[PDB]
């Protein structure tokens, strides 16, 4: 890690993963069916000096 | 008189605005604040509020006016008090010739509220005729001899002690007209009429800004302080249009 | 029609958070656009002194 | 709201109440400008302690209430001519507003 | 007065404001006796498209 | 599996102090320590 | 944690608990070894798995 934010006071980052890779019909419509993506964050708070 | 901010260090690292500037004006402006209503306070106080004493012998006579008609607090009325705002600034006119002291400048403290009824004395509805005062965006003008400030803040401005307002005071404002054989009790004020050249004002090292660095802390504080002396003087030039009870 | 799946950028999931209540939800609420001071007062002091 | 003004004593927000009485005991509606220039003025006071820049300030009325504010003010009556301009009712300004 | 803000779902001010004055004498420490500016701070929040 | 987030970084810095006739040196630094992605991170123990 | 997973059971916690093993039954120095070991290979496992 040592990632460094400047300014602020805590900082988060988001997490997000995984599909189900579709086998489309021809001619036929995806747009009915979508798992959609999973969402998810996560925050870290700083002690003071 | 001392103006005073600390600053740590944490805090302002994680603050993502300067409030340096804004905090040096709030200190300017604070000493300015306690400066103007120590005065204000002063000449009414002190000139107003005294028992047998009047400076010299026949130099003067520190008059003080009262309110026509019955308790002010009784009338609750808007305009009407104008008119009595008027009578009264009439007869302050008087007194303040009635013992020399030049025709101008002079001038006139009431609070905001006082000023719009003087305002609203001489409007469309009531009465008749133009006036000195104009519509819209009244600023008045004058009434003979008087400039008609309107302060916002009067009252209190003594400063002292404890940062909190409760305790040593240099000037006050009492809380009745009974109590301490004084007369311009705190509820009672409409307005104040000094001459000028009737309240002295003391300079020494003036005013001044600097800031120090504390290690200890890791907090480094700005300070701004003053030094000066408030007075009066010439009590004939002063008077007070005061509430009836 | 609607449509399902929309992907809800903002909104929690995670494995127990539950509930659901709302939505967006999560995101940042920042701003340092503009400081909002107190009014400044004058003095009516001193010229007349 | 029940309570709360931000920042104790750095202000508190005014709403200036009638006098006179109910709608029933008014609608006569040369009396409602009447008692919309006294709360105007009033107003005026309410805002100016407490600071705030005397330039700018903005008043908000309506159809209705803006021709009660023409009915005030007019030949009868109202005494001398003032602020108002007819052939259109375009009112200059009041204590320092907008309207 | 309108002000523009991108990405960030709300948008908070800082109000802060008022100040004392004191007294002190030729051999009284002033860290004694201090008050601070207390500032609070006002959030505005967007609704929708 | 966690990282560390650090404001300031780490600097030193020295004053004087009159009073002790004497002078002292001190460094600091701020950050934060939070742990993430926890299915990643397993430990051996033992206990019945 | 208490049932406090992260992002759905998509993605799995880890943990070893050392088999047959009291701290005080062992101390043997090899013994210890031994196990620490095999509970580094069932580590390895259950850290690939996810």
């Amino acid at each position: 890690m040592v990632r460094s934010i400047s300014s602020g006071k805590s900082a988060q980052f988001p997490v997000l993963g995984r599909t189900q890779a579709a086998y489309l019909a021809p001619g036929e419509n995806l747009d009915d069916k979508r798992k959609d993506i999973k969402h998810t964050e996560k925050v870290i708070t700083i002690d003071g000096l | 008189l001392t103006a005073d901010v600390l600053i740590y260090d944490i805090e302002d690292a994680m603050n993502h605005y300067d409030v340096r500037s804004e905090y040096t004006s709030q200190l300017g402006e604070s000493l300015a604040m306690a400066a103007d209503g120590a005065v204000l306070a002063e000449i009414a106080g002190l000139c107003n509020v005294e028992s047998k004493y009047n400076e010299n012998i026949e130099g003067l006579g520190t008059a003080t006016v009262i309110e026509t008609t019955q308790n002010k607090a009784a009338l609750t009325d808007q305009v009407a008090l104008g008119k009595e705002i008027i009578a009264a600034l009439t007869k302050a006119r008087a007194a303040l010739t009635k013992n020399y002291v030049p025709a101008a400048d002079r001038v006139f403290y009431c609070d905001p509220d006082s000023y719009s009824a003087i305002l609203a004395a001489l409007m469309p509805n009531a009465a008749n005729y133009a006036a000195l005062i104009d519509p819209e965006k009244g600023s008045i003008r004058n009434v003979m001899g008087f400039e008609v400030v309107e302060v916002p803040h009067l009252t209190a401005g003594g400063a002292g002690t404890a940062r909190e307002g409760t305790t040593g005071q240099k000037h006050v404002f009492p809380a009745n007209k009974g109590e301490g054989n004084v007369k311009v009790a705190k509820d009672n004020v409409i307005g104040l009429f000094m001459h000028r050249s009737a309240v002295g004002t003391v300079k020494l090292r003036d005013l001044a800004l600097e800031r120090a660095r504390r290690a200890n802390f890791q907090a480094d504080q700005i300070i701004a302080k003053y030094a000066m002396g408030h007075g009066g003087l010439r009590p004939e030039a002063a008077g007070a249009v005061v509430f009836k009870v | 029609a609607s449509m399902t799946g929309g992907q809800q950028m903002g909104t929690n999931q995670g494995k127990g958070v539950v509930a659901a209540g709302d939505k967006l939800a999560l995101f940042l609420k920042v701003f340092g656009g503009e400081v909002l001071t107190a009014f400044a007062r004058t003095s009516v002091t001193t010229s007349r002194h």
